[PDB]
């Protein structure tokens, strides 16, 4: 029990929903592994990031 | 009632994340109590629009 996954969803879902590089595919997808599964939202910001980057112009 | 709404947050979190005349503090706010309650996804994305005005004419 601890307060860290009730906001990082939040913070998770924020940022992937801010990232410059994520669509709706990639983004929305996250809120679903978001919405659902808390323990991974961080990990879900950190693959949204990691696609951010990854899907980003080089 | 919430019936796990992700889909309602790829549209309603991604528009209230970059509408025209919303800034970064506000949209913050906006889409932690979109993650918290997605069933007024619809109206907080509408809200988003809605407060959008009240900084910049539409």
């Amino acid at each position: 029990v601890d307060n860290k996954f009730n906001k990082e969803q939040q913070n998770a879902f924020y940022e992937i929903l801010h990232l410059p590089n994520l669509n709706e595919e990639q983004r929305n997808a996250f809120i679903q592994s978001l919405k659902d599964d808390p323990s991974q939202s961080a990990n879900l910001l950190a693959e949204a990031k990691k696609l951010n980057d990854a899907q980003a112009p080089k | 009632v919430d019936n796990k709404f992700n889909k309602e947050l790829s549209v309603a979190g991604r528009e209230i994340v970059t509408l025209p005349n919303l800034n970064d503090p506000q949209k913050k706010a906006f889409i932690f109590s979109l993650w918290d309650d997605p069933s007024q996804s619809a109206n907080l994305l509408a809200e988003a629009k809605k407060l959008n005005d009240a900084q910049a004419p539409k």
